[PDB]
RNA sequence: GCUACCUAAGAACAGCUAAAAGAGCAAGAUUUAUAGGUAGAGGCGACAAACCUA
RNA sequence: CUCCGCAUAAGCCUGCGUCAGAUUAAAAUGAACUGACAAUUAACAGCCCAAUAUCUACAAUCAACCAACAAGUCAUUAUUACCCUCACUGUCAACCCAACACAGGCAUGCUCAUAAGGAAAGGUUAAAAAAAGUAAAAGGAACUCGGCA
RNA sequence: GUUCAGCUGU
């Protein structure tokens, strides 16, 4: 008696769209949450020079 | 290989004006009964098709407003209702799209 | 492998090599200016 | 020689072909009526019909869900397939889609087709209609049919 | 302003054996930006009699 | 898809901002062409310094230990003189040298796979020949100027 | 360095 397993309704991660870019921004921000030390966090947040 | 000689206009006319090069007359053209415009027998009328597409575009714009965002396809059927119309018993429990227009004669409520 | 790209623009080089002061620096260069003045050149030098 | 070659060569190769059809199929499911080059719509029509058959297996079916997941790039369509499209055709055994040639598009004069999922809300397409029964030729054939009934009865 | 050589003051070079540093696999007789110098009876050349904006 | 990308330097000089167009790209929206209008604001960077004498043996390499050789970018004092202040210039772009199928060339910092930047298919058909790629029975350099390791 | 052994649409 299994239930219906649907895929999550999220935007594509590789598409050329605005929602896809917002999902890629959430992807690198997820690596800051997963970073253990503060040095690793600061490194990811400040390594892109614009 | 470079051409050995210039081709004369006489020769070139025979080549260019050969029946094989001439545009063929089309016999499948007809008059559309609905609008009176020309169409080919095996192809949808351009005038009538554009009329359907114009209304279809307006309905799709209305669907966009109700959904109000991407990835929001509804899980129920959709019904288009024009001004002066009310939801039918069959057309109950369905997404309702309201068009600020009178129902076109060609578009028949089912 | 590159062809026809002899020109590597440099303003310092262009002024130093063909500039007004360079032309006046020698008598031959002054005659260069005189010839162009005679011909009516719009640009006597770089 | 291309004897018995059922599939067309499209895009940049085999994988590109499937992705091109997948994008067309995804658009058809969302909009229920799309217009594209005739050959591509014809190539995609088979997948459109078969997709409905997988939707009839039900969302609980694992293989059907895997098919919908791959062929539907926009995941919100997957619920629409199982819960809207599939139930719509529960009675029909086929012929879910209708494909009609439309005038050549202006830019490249490509042969064009319109394909839709039968039963959509959108305004009906100007379908070709056979001649009226009341026409002179049909009336002569109607009289002939009636006489053949009397002869058969006798 | 190409190229050859040179001068001034700069710059670049991950890992791997890694003693030895070396075009070993992949820090040098290396590569490279800038400015300057050497001019045709010439210049420059690890010399092809080559190159010196075809 | 990513081959990059962003920035600086150098070069270039208004060269896809607005409006309009009868001009233009395959394309009667686009526009890099035409007309008009607008714009880049210094803290970054450039642009520096009174005289006379005098001073300056000890590299750099995490500079400490152990070492060297090709022997090294980095420093003053004395007396005199001097009360004043924030000017000027660069700051735009899809950009340069080329080649005219990116054929190619191009210094530095950062990112090291991208948060940045991009689109190989005008439509169709699926003949030959041609190019590239992939797979291949048995054999495995045979037949060929000469295979590979 | 060969021969040999080995692999390849040469
Ligand atoms: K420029
Ligand atoms: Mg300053
Ligand atoms: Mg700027
Ligand atoms: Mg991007
Ligand atoms: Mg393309
Ligand atoms: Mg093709
Ligand atoms: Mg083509
Ligand atoms: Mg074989
Ligand atoms: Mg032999
Ligand atoms: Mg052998
Ligand atoms: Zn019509």
């Amino acid at each position: 008696t299994p239930v219906a397993r649907y895929p999550p309704i999220v935007a594509s991660m590789t598409a050329d769209s605005k929602a896809a870019r917002l999902r890629r921004i959430e992807r690198w921000q997820a690596t800051v949450h997963a970073a253990e030390s503060v040095d690793e966090k600061l490194r990811i947040l400040t390594k892109m020079q614009f | 290989a470079a051409p050995k000689n210039r081709r004369t206009i006489e020769v070139n006319r025979c080549r260019r004006r050969n029946p094989q090069k001439l545009i063929k007359v089309k016999n499948n053209i007809d008059v559309c009964p609905e609008c009176g415009h020309l169409k080919q027998k095996h192809v949808l009328c351009a005038y009538c098709y554009e009329k359907v597409c114009k209304e279809t575009a307006e309905i799709r714009r209305q669907i966009g407003k109700q959904e109000g965002g991407p990835f929001k396809a509804p899980t129920i059927e959709t019904v288009v209702l024009y001004t002066g119309e009310t939801p039918s018993e069959q057309d109950q429990g369905k997404r309702i799209i309201e068009r600020d227009r009178k129902r076109p004669s060609w578009f028949t409520q089912n | 492998k590159a062809r026809g790209n002899e020109y590597q623009p440099s303003n310092i080089k262009r002024k130093n090599k063909h500039g007004w002061v360079r032309r006046l620096s020698t008598p031959a260069g002054v005659q260069v200016i005189l010839r162009r003045m005679l011909k009516g050149r719009k640009s006597l030098s770089h | 020689i291309s004897h018995g070659r059922v599939f067309r060569r499209m895009g940049l190769g085999p994988e590109s072909r499937i992705h091109l059809l997948r994008n067309l199929l995804t658009g058809l499911v969302r909009h229920e009526r799309i217009e594209a080059p005739w050959a591509r719509v014809d190539e995609m029509r088979g997948y459109a019909e078969k997709l409905i058959d997988y939707g009839k297996l039900g969302d609980t079916n694992e293989r059907a869900m895997r098919m919908a997941d791959f062929w539907l790039t926009e995941k919100d369509l997957i619920p629409k397939l199982f819960q809207v499209l599939a139930p719509r055709y529960k009675d029909q055994t086929g012929g879910y889609t209708r494909m009609l040639q439309i005038p050549n598009r202006s830019l490249d004069r490509a042969k064009m087709a319109v394909i839709e999922y039968k039963g959509n809300c959108l305004p009906p397409l100007p379908l070709p209609r056979r001649d009226s029964h009341l026409t002179l030729l049909n009336q002569l054939l109607q009289g002939l049919r009636q006489d053949l009934r009397q002869s058969q009865e006798a």
